[PDB]
């Protein structure tokens, strides 16, 4: 016959090798692929969808869980008071775990791209005021007050004019390698910071609730990317 | 600048272990030197929650078979792996004529011969294997039962009339190839209780993720 | 002779000896299609890119050598030490100029070179059984620099008899006093922490010992004037 | 007239032994019939000083696995070599579910089957594995620690539930392919003291090379 | 199927065979190769770089090691005196071991090409005189004096006119095979010889040091070549 | 993969089979073939050369 020399690797079964194998049913014509609505092709499609960010990820009591979904603002907050705060950490625990984006991030090891958090004022329509939502880039420390936050990337939101406002988080990268406990994890360190202050107090006329809630939705821009699949989960199929 | 890693086919390939068969000599476990494994892709723990991201999928699956003794040793034993397509009848005994039906593909391989490997197609009569079904197949114990998702059965056994001389362990891996998916849906955040339904533990209802003290302390 | 000016900084130097452009590349900028096209990296022109003239170190017979870390030498100094700290990322180049002011009666030779990722390995306890990590005053010696203790191994277990494999220029007292070098940004990354990472280090060692008869000034003022080239920053704090 | 032997790729190819795993039966050494070897290319003695000629490099590496018993004998044992990319979790026990994670490539090969052989790519997130780092990762014990140089971990083990019946020895060779390098620097002339730093022995500081009596007697 | 016949060599694992092997991570897109300054492609690039030749490779006392780097010349040397001497032996021990060239030569078995040694007078600028640097080709014996050296390839260097002078060593070849002890080493025998004589004495006016040092740098021309990699080293990775 | 059937003869080592084998030193450039006088190509060249015939093959 024809001359050969088997090279090392012969007979190995690589869980990742993606060659072809013999068909079990050679004659079988599998029922045709028809048209189904909403076909997903690449997962990054889903990363660009907005999902509620549980910023108020504090109540854990079983029937208050519907509250992590929206934080509130009220008349009782003096001008300059810190309303809320969280980091630009899609992967790591906390608020981002509720967002779909965060959830996908868990099947990947590295990633980077611009994020986008949109806020929604769902209070009475008769309410007005202003909020100062500031972003303190990675490394920068949470501004001491509303004034110092007013000197860095910020946005005065008059929920009196527009019911919605969207903020773009320029960049976040989870690529710096950490070999802490004994388990080497690829962590941020790029914990950007989003602070929210009462620029003015909550002004509402008589007859309107003195407390409104705000919902914060999040998604990743189109410049987003992920690398290295890493199947991981606390919820697996039970016996 | 590239985004190929996040494609469905990428996300889903890789042979994952979805099944393990024990064929001991002395045992309560598979006493007749044979076994039947209706093909379940939930065998790979991780898998259940991954696929349940969508409502409809479609794919082919390349299976690879790894067999040896418990110490992970190799032996001079022959084997018959048989595939009983859905509809065909599974062998009830170590001598059921089902072992001989030609329409039940069978591949014979010696344990020494590297892993046997075969591709199985998109069986389902429906245009897609669908993970959720909001109805009943024509309070009932048949709710959410999408039937037309059967991939078949894999009957494993030592070859020959007599019991095999050794304790054996077959492992079934499965690479999913040519994956297409539709209708995406909320990632399971609650622990799984049964293979069939989304039934969760109404007592142990947990927040999707970690919590903190105040919405002002990071 | 002829004097050059970059802002408020006016140094008096020679017409144009032979400059050394490290690795033939010129400290250029970083184009728009980079990793951060959102947070436009502002390129300091005004005063940020001007002449910094450091505390002149004095040469002696007994001098071992000296080294500064970059960008550490400036993250302390001026309006560039302002941006190096209160900014998240950095990429820069450097027109380094080293001069000696000595008479035609002193003799010596200085090797002046730049070494990327200059990681200082200490002595290690002596016998070799102590895993001592160099202090922070040795790892990032500010604009006062630091004196090698083991010039022969460059305080890093490497022969200096081979350092010429890096951008270098000689300062033989009988032939020249001034020595100049142009360094392009060098790192495995387009940007990087200007505080936690010293891309490189300036090394100036006396290879032929300073000498002179009795009476001649015993020290040679080595003046190091340097300036940033096409330097870039990104992400204020 | 030719100068191809002095090219980087030439200088660096060749599979060199960088690792050896002992999986004895009776032992203090790897008592659980399994082992974890974070990939270190300094395993080949010679290698450390060679690569440290440069500051930045880049490459792929083809690994070949040679396994047998201490007498250099061959046996009917199956094996699972697993690669846990950086970031993934290493197996802590001979039954850690890490052995089953699909995203941890695994190649199964019988000892009899010739050496298994696989190519691993340029992992690093940085544009190049860099040998020296003049800083700290955001007097400190973290100086010169360039983190993003992790190639992964190689988990080796006998296959099966039970301990393997034989004493085993795996050897890991490594050919470096597609090598590119930058910024050259002074050849290490002082003895190496630790894997992490250039720390030398300040007492035993030796002249780069042999010496003589006078600069006039040859 | 298709007919074959496995030929001898089948299943062997050659540490040098450079075939291809299956990729462990088939989907993985490794982070892009960006532009880094000073890329080295062939090692001979480094062999053409000048490195200090420890001609004065005699002091070994720990803190005098900085002296092997430069030898001296002084008023006290009479006309014709031998100042220094060494061979054209890049590989073999001695002075060349300090040069980078010499160091590379150790990872190779055979080699040949023209060398180039440049001298640097680093004395007072007020000094003058002349040196006679002669090369006695392989085989030729060290000239008895300055006169006989003056008859063979030589160069009168007036460090009074030029501070630097470069000499080319025409050729050296380490290819003659020697099986001495029991260890077969590929050695020169082409030990060319570079002698250096005081053509005149060191003339310096009052006020100038009566001793200058000279640094000698070395590199190999472009006609240089190396053959047969031979990993060898006294310094290996420690436990 | 691709389908094969090993035919008899597989694994045999024929002292005469003249196939190719893997090079031990893949990078090595062997020193060049220069011109040497009198190169012999076929042995019959030598058979046409005159050599003394010991006709008187008797004294020993």
């Amino acid at each position: 016959g024809f001359p050969t020399e088997l090279k090392p690797g012969t007979n190995q079964f690589l869980t990742t090798d993606d060659g072809v194998s013999a068909p079990i049913l050679p004659n079988f014509h599998p029922t045709p692929c028809i048209h189904i609505p909403g076909e997903v092709r690449n997962l990054l499609e889903l990363c660009q969808v907005e999902t509620i960010l549980e910023v108020n990820n504090v109540p854990t009591n079983a029937t208050s869980l519907m509250e992590r979904l929206r934080f509130p603002v009220s008349a009782q907050a003096g001008k300059g008071e810190l309303c809320a705060v969280f980091r630009a950490d899609p992967g790591r625990n906390g608020p981002w775990q509720s967002t779909l984006l965060g959830q996908l991030c868990g099947y990947y090891t590295q990633w980077s791209g611009s994020l986008e958090v949109t806020f929604m004022f769902t209070g009475s329509f008769m309410a007005t005021g202003k909020m100062l939502i500031a972003y303190t880039p990675p490394g920068g420390p949470l501004p001491k007050d509303r004034a110092t936050a007013m000197l860095g990337t910020h946005v005065i939101w008059d929920f009196g004019l527009q019911s919605s406002v969207t903020l773009v988080i320029p960049w976040i990268s989870n690529t710096h390698y950490r070999a802490h406990a004994r388990d080497g994890v690829f962590d941020y360190y790029t914990t950007g910071l989003v602070s929210i202050w009462y620029q003015t107090n909550y002004v509402v006329p008589i007859g309107a609730p003195n407390t409104a809630y705000i919902i914060a939705l999040a998604a990743a821009q189109k410049n987003f990317t992920m690398k290295l699949c890493k199947d991981a989960s606390d919820i697996l199929q039970t016996g | 600048h590239s985004t190929a890693e996040t494609t469905l086919d990428s996300f889903f390939s890789r042979a994952g272990l979805v099944g393990e068969i024990d064929l001991p000599l002395k045992g309560t476990t598979n006493p007749n030197g044979y076994a039947n494994w209706d093909i379940d892709i939930t065998g790979y723990a991780q898998m259940r929650r991954k696929v349940e991201l969508f409502t409809y999928m479609r794919f082919d699956a390349e299976f690879t078979f790894v067999a040896c003794t418990p110490t992970g040793e190799v032996v001079p034993q022959l084997l018959q792996y048989m595939f009983v397509p859905p509809g065909a009848p599974k062998p009830d005994s170590r001598e059921s004529l089902a072992w001989q039906t030609a329409t039940n593909p069978s591949v014979f391989v010696k344990l020494s011969d590297p892993p046997a490997q075969v591709s199985v197609p998109f069986m389902s009569p429906a245009s897609a294997y669908q993970w959720f079904y909001d109805g009943y197949p024509t309070k009932d114990l048949e709710y959410g039962a999408m039937p037309n998702n059967m991939m078949g059965t894999f009957s494993v056994r030592t070859v020959g009339t007599s019991k095999s001389k050794y304790p054996l362990v077959v492992r079934i891996y499965m690479r999913m190839k040519h994956v297409r998916a539709w209708i995406p849906r909320p990632m399971r955040n609650q622990n799984y209780l049964f293979k069939a339904n989304p039934n969760y533990a109404g007592n142990s209802i947990k927040p999707t993720g970690a919590s903190r003290t105040a919405i002002t302390t990071l | 002779v002829a004097q050059l000016t970059i802002g408020n900084s006016t140094i008096t130097t020679q017409e144009a000896a032979n400059i050394i452009v490290g690795y033939g590349e010129w400290p250029s900028y970083c184009s728009d299609s980079d990793a951060t096209a959102v947070d436009k990296p502002t390129r300091p022109d005004v005063s940020v890119n001007r002449f910094y003239t450091l505390d002149t170190k004095l040469w002696e017979k007994s001098s071992k050598g000296w080294y500064w870390k970059f960008p550490d030498v400036l993250t302390e100094t001026g309006v560039f030490g302002q941006n190096a700290q209160f900014h998240y990322l950095y990429r820069s180049g450097f027109c380094i100029h080293v001069q000696c002011n000595a008479s035609k009666f002193h003799q010596g030779a200085l090797l002046v070179a730049v070494l990327p990722e200059y990681v200082i390995g200490t002595v290690a306890g002596g016998t070799g059984t102590e895993d001592t990590h160099p202090p922070y005053k040795q790892t990032q010696p500010g604009a006062d620099g630091f004196e090698l203790q083991h010039p022969y191994v460059l305080d890093a277990g490497i022969p200096i008899s081979q350092l010429t494999v890096c951008p270098h220029q000689w300062i033989n007292l009988r032939t020249n006093n001034c020595a100049t070098i142009i360094v392009p940004y060098i790192n495995a990354l387009p940007f990087d922490s200007a505080l936690n990472h010293c891309n490189f280090g300036l090394l100036v060692v006396p290879i032929s010992p300073l000498d002179y008869d009795q009476g001649a000034t015993p020290v040679i003022p080595i003046t190091i004037t340097l300036a940033p080239m096409c330097s870039e920053f990104a992400g204020l704090r």
